[PDB]
């Protein structure tokens, strides 16, 4: 039951809203009553998190924006970690990047935060 | 036991051993001798070798690398008069594949 | 490709015995047996049939591996 | 008492030389086998008296 | 054996290979030669031959 | 009688038993008898499935005394044994589930 | 190699029979070995004393 | 050995042994694996 | 919430490693130490001895009484080894030409 | 959420044979690491995909298909800096009781960084005033058997402004 | 004959003899300092080799702030033989 690697590749919310999505239609597809009854803590957990997901903002996304996103996000030599955060919280307003995003120091230049917001709201 | 006033069974001799080796029933001899006869788990240290109790390791005081074991109740109490003998046999123990 | 392609009587006796627990463990039966109570019965008429769904794995002393079908080997 | 009936009927009956304590309602077996020393055993050892292992 | 008093085992299974291997390997019909020089052992006898 | 020769190589087993024989010459070579009383005391294992579902019922119905039958029966959720001797057997027959 | 400690074993290893029938019971062979080292090293202790 | 192996209660490697077998399951060896979005 | 650890593993032993141990080896191992030399005690029920030989902590014997380190019965029971010092060292037989 | 790299030997019954073997190793995956938290890993929710899987054993003793199968999974384990928006699932005196939706009640923000004003008297108040988010800080794990929960973490809270919500 | 004993012997026994105290002087009083700084001045030296900490989790700017920086010392590989050159 050992781990190879824990931390192999960092993914967004979307690929997890998929993944859950997935799973839940071919649950109500394929549903058993055997295999429920042994272990009911996936049907919790998928459902829990699925409701969570689905309160975020996370909707309303398609892996071809992700992907123009990413590009756009290329050009200004910004981390993993921050296109992370921002993909995954699509902020609206401009203090959210200007305090909440770490590694504001030197980085904001108060002149890449409009470009970053309309890319965001793009 | 022994005798048949004693509610005893029979007893597969080394001849009947070799009998069973040499028609080459591995799974029928591992049922008379092992499953039949003396079937037992035990709980089996992987990082000392040892064994234990209750899934628990009394000489590392750990119970991680503890895990349960199918072996003839002869062969366990050989290991103990062994271990009682000064001579510790150290299983490493691997998975089945 | 280089053994024999006869089945031996151990793989037969092995090939049998494991289809018997399958059964007796509720396993999908694939000949349509007709009032055969008997898991052994009903592997041996898989094996007549040759609709055993098992792989034998022969290993060679050096280490090497070769697949063989049931279906694929000669039985007598 | 049973595990699954919750009954007091526990009656120990030997079934073709094997002592088991199985209860009467249900029949569930309770316990099963006992451990009691053969010829081999009974020779091998040896008596001692309370005067000595007592102390 | 000669039947003359003789006590033999008879033993049982618990195991559906151990009883598969038992009636491929150890079978009657297929042990009616022994290993050492191939002679049939499992032959007519007294009262039959006659 | 060592632990190597007495306990490990040669050791005794239950399911057995030891008994005189004689000629008969009305069976087939591969064929042996076995009396009514060393039968009903040597039981063998069966697992329930979705063939001899109806030959154990019947079995469990005849019960311990009749010669076609069992003796003990292990459920598949708990491993607590029930001896047939005792109780409805009817109903134990009747909740015989796979497994 | 040098043994500076006895490796008692369980109570497994040595079975004990309560004979109710009378003032014993029946130990092995080993018990009575161990009680004697026993003993020994007491007495050993007390002479040094 | 074979004396080693009946002593702990395990399958000999001679007769029945010596190989091992498999099971014909209907699968798909590397199945399709999930194209990384963000990766 | 609920920490992930396996059940059952399907182990197979590959291989015994025989060895010796010494006596702090021994020490740990051992669960209590025997250095009374009676086997039961004065009182007529003739209960062993605590930190003596035949203790219940040592694994059990006896279908009434149960073991002491582990509560379980007899047929459950593995048993426990003991450590008894020797004042002065002494020749081990087996090893001896060693 | 992250990937993890797993092998495990999946134990399949006779009786499922009839059901795809892809299909339900998945399904076996999802059921054993469904609600659990590998050590040094995180919380797993649920499988992800089955890169390798090679030939499928059968052993003489239990007689079901065993499958060394190797897999990815994600696992919810921040990087100490995620930040993340949970709910104030109540609230202690020596600090917030904050959980993520739905998620897991195992959020402890300590209440020893925030403006001078810190103070919780049992009645539910979270801060005197001048969608709750979370600052991961460190992560930390423990066993749970040692005889014959494992997952805390630390939340700071700084002076993020919140011109939202005070 | 000897007597039975109920508990056992303790596992730390007293003894009437204590050690004797330790010198004192000017002296041991340099030598233990001497002693210390050079614990505490040896670990921190190129020779002693730590531990090259592995599994990063991310990779961030202030990389470049937090980068451990110490100099290495040259071996003289024209004493050393040459199956130790990186
Ligand atoms: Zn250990
Ligand atoms: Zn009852
Ligand atoms: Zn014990």
């Amino acid at each position: 039951m050992e781990v190879k690697d824990a931390n192999s590749a960092l993914l967004s919310n979307y690929e997890v809203f998929q993944l859950l999505t997935d799973l839940k239609e071919q649950r109500k597809e394929s549903g058993k009553n055997k295999h429920s009854s042994g272990q009911q803590n996936l049907n919790t957990i998928t459902y829990e998190t699925l409701k969570y997901i689905s309160k975020t903002p996370c909707r309303h996304q398609s892996p071809e924006i992700v992907r123009e996103f990413l590009t756009a996000l290329k050009s200004h030599k910004l981390t993993k970690a921050e296109k992370l955060q921002l993909l995954n919280h699509r902020p609206v307003t401009a203090v959210e990047i200007q305090l909440m995003v770490e590694e504001s120091e030197e980085r904001l230049t108060e002149e890449q935060i409009e470009a970053l917001l309309h890319t965001v709201t793009s | 036991t022994e005798g048949r006033s004693r509610d005893g069974g029979l007893r597969l001799g080394e001849m009947e051993r070799d009998c069973l080796i040499g028609y080459g029933a591995s799974m029928l001899l591992l049922e008379r001798l092992m499953i039949s006869s003396d079937a037992f788990e035990v709980d089996v240290c992987g990082q000392c070798g040892l064994l234990g109790y209750s899934g628990w390791c009394h000489y590392c005081k750990s119970s991680c690398h503890v895990s349960s074991l199918r072996i003839p109740y002869a062969c366990k109490l050989l290991f103990q008069e062994l271990q009682s003998m000064n001579i510790i046999p150290r299983l490493k123990l691997s998975k089945y594949n | 490709r280089i053994t024999t392609p006869y089945m031996t009587k151990y793989e037969r006796a092995r090939v049998l015995g494991t289809r018997a627990l399958q059964i007796a463990m509720c396993a999908p039966v694939m000949v349509e047996l007709e009032g055969e109570t008997d898991p052994l019965l009903i592997a041996m008429k898989e094996l007549k049939a040759r609709k055993i769904p098992i792989i034998i794995r022969r290993y060679l002393p050096d280490g090497s591996y070769e697949d063989w079908g049931v279906d694929e080997l000669i039985i007598t | 008492r049973c595990p699954d009936c919750g009954s007091t009927e526990l009656v120990e009956d030997s079934h073709y030389s094997q002592s088991q304590l199985v209860c009467s309602d249900c029949g569930c077996v309770v316990t099963e086998g006992v451990l009691t020393t053969t010829f081999s055993d009974e020779g091998n050892l040896r008596e001692v008296t309370y005067s000595r292992s007592t102390g | 054996a000669d039947f003359d008093g003789d006590e033999m085992n008879l033993h049982l299974p618990q195991t559906e290979e151990a009883k598969a291997e038992a009636l491929v390997l150890m079978g009657t019909k297929a042990n009616l030669v022994t290993p050492r020089n191939g002679e049939p052992l499992i032959a007519a006898i007294q009262d039959f031959l006659t | 009688q060592g632990r190597f020769r007495g306990n490990l190589s040669g050791k005794r087993v239950d399911f057995s038993g030891r008994t005189v024989i004689s000629p008969d010459p009305n069976l087939r070579i591969d064929e042996v008898a076995v009396p009514v009383h060393v039968a009903k005391i040597l039981t063998f294992p069966e697992k329930v499935n979705k063939a001899n579902i109806n030959f154990l019922r019947k079995l469990v119905q005849n019960g311990p005394e009749v010669h076609p039958g069992a003796n003990f029966i292990q459920q598949r959720h708990t491993q607590m044994k029930r001896f047939l001797k005792y109780g409805n057997r009817e109903k134990m027959a009747q909740e015989l589930k796979y497994g | 190699l040098i043994l500076t400690r006895l490796l008692v074993p369980p109570l497994c290893i040595r079975p004990s029979v309560v004979s109710d029938l009378k003032s014993g019971t029946n130990e092995d062979d080993l018990t009575m070995k161990l009680t004697e080292i026993i003993f020994l090293n007491d007495v050993i202790k007390k002479h040094r004393i | 050995g074979v004396s080693e192996c009946i002593i702990m209660g395990i399958p000999m490697n001679i007769g029945t042994g010596l190989f091992k077998l498999l099971h014909k399951a209907d699968r798909d060896p590397n199945p399709p694996k999930r194209p990384l979005i963000f990766d | 919430k609920e920490q992930f650890r396996e059940t059952d593993v399907a182990k197979k032993i590959s291989h015994i490693c025989f060895g010796m141990k010494s006596p702090e080896e021994m020490r740990q191992q051992a669960h209590i130490q025997v250095v009374s030399k009676n086997l039961y005690s004065q009182d007529n029920q003739h209960a062993p001895l605590l930190y003596g030989v035949l203790d219940h902590r040592m694994g059990t014997s006896e279908k009434d009484r149960p073991c002491e380190t582990c509560g379980k019965n007899l047929a459950d029971c593995l048993g426990h080894y003991g450590y008894i010092d020797l004042e002065l060292p002494c020749f081990h037989v087996g090893y001896f030409r060693a | 959420f992250v990937l993890v790299e797993m092998v495990d030997t999946v134990r399949i019954p006779p009786w499922q044979f009839e059901r795809k073997l892809n299909d339900s190793i998945a399904e076996e995956l999802n059921k054993k690491l469904a609600n659990k938290v590998v050590y040094n890993v995180g919380l797993c929710i649920c499988l992800f995909d089955i890169t390798k899987l090679e030939d499928a054993y059968v052993f003489p003793g239990d007689g079901a298909s065993h499958t060394k199968v190797h897999f990815r999974c994600v696992v919810f384990h921040p990087f100490l800096d995620e930040i993340l928006i949970g709910k104030i699932k109540g609230c202690s005196p020596e600090g917030v009781h904050v959980s993520l939706g739905f998620f897991d009640d195992i959020l402890i923000p300590p209440e020893s960084l925030q403006q001078p004003a810190k103070f919780d008297e049992a009645e539910q108040v979270w801060v005197w005033e001048y969608g709750e988010e979370i600052r991961f800080r460190v992560v930390d794990e423990s066993f749970v058997d040692t005889s014959p929960y494992t997952l805390v973490g630390s939340i700071s809270e700084p002076g993020l402004g919140l011109l939202s919500w005070w | 004959l000897p007597d039975v004993v109920l508990k056992p012997p303790p596992l730390f026994p007293d003894t009437d003899y204590k050690p004797v105290p330790l010198k004192t002087g000017e002296g041991e009083e340099y030598m233990l300092a001497l002693k210390q700084e050079l614990r505490e001045t040896m670990k921190r030296m190129p020779y002693f080799i730590e531990t090259p900490e592995e599994r990063q989790d991310i990779e961030r700017y202030s990389k470049r702030y937090m980068k451990v920086y110490k100099e290495e010392w040259i071996p003289d590989w024209r004493r050393l033989p040459r199956e130790m050159m990186p």
